[PDB]
Formats: structure tokens, sequence, C-alpha cells
């Protein structure tokens, strides 16, 4: 699909509100597998189960291992831009 | 399956 950029806003105590699968070692992009109700991704709208996360706040995730992506995603704070495409 | 909540 077309690339979309979605702005999440999260408070300092919460997670992003997604589950992710995939990554370089699995031969597929980082993929959103769940969007958790009431958490930041859900509140933003515009994200979907099945979206690939190509980048977060300008960090390219297209060639990162799963745990590297988890770590980068976990470090984001406040206003967070996701670059996604529905695969 | 590898899956992580973040």
């Amino acid at each position: 699909g077309p690339i979309r950029k979605v702005l999440l806003l999260k408070e300092d105590h919460e997670g992003l509100g997604i589950s992710i699968t995939g990554g370089k070692e699995h031969g597929v992009p980082i993929l959103i597998s769940e969007i958790h109700p009431g958490q930041p991704a859900d509140r933003a709208g515009g994200l979907h189960v099945g979206d690939a996360i190509l980048a977060v706040n300008g960090v390219n995730l297209r060639d990162t291992k799963h745990k590297e992506a988890v770590t980068i995603l976990s470090q984001q704070r406040g206003e967070i831009e996701f670059e996604v495409v529905y695969v | 399956r590898r899956e992580t909540q973040v």
C-alpha cells in the first residue's frame, strides 16, 4: 500500500500499545500483530493489524532484528511518528 | 512465534 505517517502521543508511564512480530531474522518486516484498546496506538487511530512499521521517529526499521526494533520502539517518548505501510 | 508487546 501507500506509506502513511501516523503520530502517536503517549504519556511517560505507558507503552505504545502494540504487539509486533517479524524482523530481519524472520525474513519479513516488523509487523503489528495486535493493537491494544485504550493504549496510544489505538487512541491515534490510523494503525492496523497487518501494518509494517518501516520507521519510527526517523529510525529505519526495515533491516533490524526483532529485538533491536523492540528496543528502539521501547525508547521512544512523547510524540512518536510511525511510518507504516499495509502489507 | 516471536511476538513482543511494546
